[PDB]
């Protein structure tokens, strides 16, 4: 369980980045 | 227009979920080990 | 543009799942104290 | 407190299937 | 051309809402430790 | 740890309320 939950929140890190460098993208 | 956001933030609504569902199978493991101990004690 | 009112919704639902997992685990951290000191 | 967390977490995989849906339907 | 404020707003809220799950899962695995070392001390 | 996490779920109330007045904000 707990190798799994790491998995996922490294998953969340690197979508976070994603949606936020995403976001400034938009502010233009 | 935005849609490229929208299918990211959905994306992530989805990591988060799928974190805290594997979060409660491992908090519901601990509750039980818990009354375990405490019946032990009992 | 009508898809935000469901993503708001659905943080809103997730918080609040957060928040009863902190009770929860709030509530296992204090049961673990308890057994540590019997021991102690 | 194990009861309300599935009733809550049974929520939000609904709301994550409609928001899913949705966003298909904006085409992905 | 409107609600990239709210959008803001999610965005940041996915960084609480990781970050809050990312110091739960801190302390959750500090219980799971704690456990296992009373379930040491009666074996 | 908990106060940490405290903390958190705080700032995560305040911003949830701040979106859903900006939702509202959102019409004619």
């Amino acid at each position: 369980y707990e190798q799994k939950i790491e998995e996922l929140l490294k998953k969340a890190e690197e979508q976070q980045k994603k949606n936020e460098e995403e976001l400034k993208k938009l502010e233009k | 227009q935005a849609r490229q956001l929208l299918s990211g933030i959905v994306q992530q609504q989805n990591n988060l979920l799928r974190a805290i569902e594997a979060q409660q199978h491992l908090l519901q493991l601990t509750v039980w080990g818990i009354k375990q101990l405490q019946a032990r004690i009992l």
